[PDB]
């Protein structure tokens, strides 16, 4: 991974600064490291194979040094550099590509390809230099067992859920009492709703609680907290749980009463916001508990009165919401976001060559189904695949 | 003035690149290049620059 | 003026080969006994013996 990064980082690096008119000295030691890799993959054959409808390719390197005899670069030295790294960047996105269209579930971290296999090999290690980038840093320090988060933005951790939780229900579905929520992404937009306000409640209180339990542990979050939810204020013809009819949804919002997030680590309150809104900041956790109360206004005005009567029919239920969003985090692990194609290019690749399901990842790379059952081996595997397609993308 | 072995053709081209060393109003630049410009000898292609 | 980026050039050439004249140097060239020289019509030149 480290040789092929480098391989590509070079290449990078002799694409931007072996330009007609530089000077000598700017290039000089890239010249050199252009050299090193030359003389290293002269000499080898490499095969990227035929995996799904991705066409088996061979690769012979003998190519010419670069030489160093112009105060500035020239036309003919950029068209001859340009030549070598046209050919090296094609095997490069070829074994990125081969690379990334495979898995494994025993050592899901480890090479999979033949051509990147052969790259692990001491001889190539000479190519190896700077790792600058963000994914090939975290490579090499979760291979040395060290501390390192990648930093999301709007990180997709939440796999999509609309659903429902009924606490009072009835055949005729017009005294009921429950949440709705959407998890999608990076937001939790969830509501509680009472059909009769809360009429008949101890103290005129409804509580409603919904945990979310995050799979992955996420640190430095920056998060938005707004009060109401807009997914849950219109109204609506919901399926019945069984689906065998449809109730209907009316909601008038009121305010969320006693508001209190709580961001969990380990069954820890790590972090607590009462009554708090607009940017907030988790610093470490694994679970979001949401509890908010229905209030019924103990003073009401004759129209609102006229809303919530004292018993059925309720033709108005009382709805309070809550909407969260992870604008930012940082993850030990990896994950899909609003900003990196690393998740859009390996889906892209396999989906462009039809490559078959394998025993790891769920059908089409399909991200809920990824996120909903993230185990260490897709941890894994999704690592590689990503920290590939990073190095894919500094070239194509 | 080479650092590194260089070479050049002919003499006339020793003379001048030694002036051009020596002399105080020459770029460093110019200077460092003439230093390090080197030849390139390909035996096995029977080539020479 | 001199400017040194417009007169510093790379001369390329072959490293070393040899040039040969006489090419007909080369071949070894014998011939038959007269006795048995032919025509172009495969026959003696000189059939009389
Ligand atoms: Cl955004
Ligand atoms: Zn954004
Ligand atoms: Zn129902």
């Amino acid at each position: 991974m480290d040789v092929l990064y480098s391989l590509s980082k070079t290449l990078k690096d002799a694409r931007d600064k072996i330009v007609e008119g530089t000077l000598y000295s700017n290039v000089s030691d890239l010249i050199q490291q252009f050299n090193q890799m030359i003389i290293t993959m002269n000499g080898n054959e490499f095969q990227t194979g035929g995996i799904g409808n991705l066409p088996i390719r061979n690769w012979n390197f003998d190519f010419g040094l670069l030489g160093t005899t112009l105060l500035n670069l020239d036309a003919n030295y950029v068209e001859t550099a340009r030549n070598t790294i046209d050919y090296f960047v094609d095997f490069v996105d070829n074994v990125c590509m081969d690379e990334m269209v495979r898995e494994s579930q025993r050592n899901g971290i480890a090479p999979q390809s033949d051509s990147l296999r052969k790259l692990s090999g001491i001889k190539f290690k000479r190519i190896n230099f700077d790792n600058s980038s963000e994914y090939i840093e975290n490579w090499n320090l979760q291979n040395r067992r060290q501390r390192t988060g990648f930093t999301f933005h709007k990180p997709n951790i939440f796999p999509y859920s609309a659903s429902f939780t009924l606490n009072r229900s009835q055949p005729a579905h017009d005294n009921l009492m429950g949440t709705m929520w959407l998890n999608a992404g990076s937001e939790i937009q969830v509501a509680g709703f009472d059909y009769s306000c809360a009429i008949n409640a101890p103290a005129n209180i409804q509580q409603f609680e919904h945990i979310v339990q995050l799979r992955r542990v996420l640190t430095t979050a920056t998060i938005t907290l707004l009060p109401d939810a807009e997914r849950f204020s219109f109204p609506r013809v919901i399926n019945s749980a069984d689906g065998a009819t449809t109730w209907y949804f009316n909601p008038v919002i009121l305010r969320p009463n006693n508001v209190e997030v709580e961001f969990l680590l380990n069954g820890q309150i790590i972090n607590t916001y009462q009554a708090r809104f607009g940017t907030i900041i988790a610093r470490n956790f694994d679970t979001i508990r949401l509890s908010f109360q229905l209030m019924r206004p103990p003073n009401m005005t004759p129209a609102v009165a006229a809303l919530f009567p004292n018993a059925q029919p309720f033709e108005h239920h009382a709805t309070v919401g809550l909407t969260l969003r992870i604008e930012s985090a940082v993850c030990e692990s990896v994950l899909a976001d609003a900003s990196k194609t690393m998740l859009a290019n390996v889906t892209s690749v396999r989906q462009e060559y039809a490559i078959p399901v394998g025993p790891v990842f769920p059908p089409g790379m399909n991200w809920t189904d990824l996120i909903t059952n993230y185990s260490p081996s897709r941890e894994d595997n999704l690592q590689r695949v990503f920290t590939v397609a990073s190095i894919r993308s500094m070239l194509v | 003035n080479s650092r590194d072995a260089g070479k050049v053709v002919d003499s006339e081209t020793a003379a001048i690149c030694d002036a051009i060393f020596q002399d105080e109003e020459t770029e460093g630049v110019v200077r460092r290049f003439i230093a390090e410009m080197r030849q390139r000898v390909q035996a096995d292609r029977n080539v020479v620059n | 003026q001199f400017d040194f980026r417009a007169s510093m050039h790379m001369l390329t050439s072959n490293l070393t080969f040899t040039v040969y004249s006489d090419l007909l140097a080369f071949v070894s060239a014998d011939t038959v006994e007269p006795i048995n020289a032919v025509a172009f019509d495969n026959m003696r030149i000189m059939n009389e013996l």
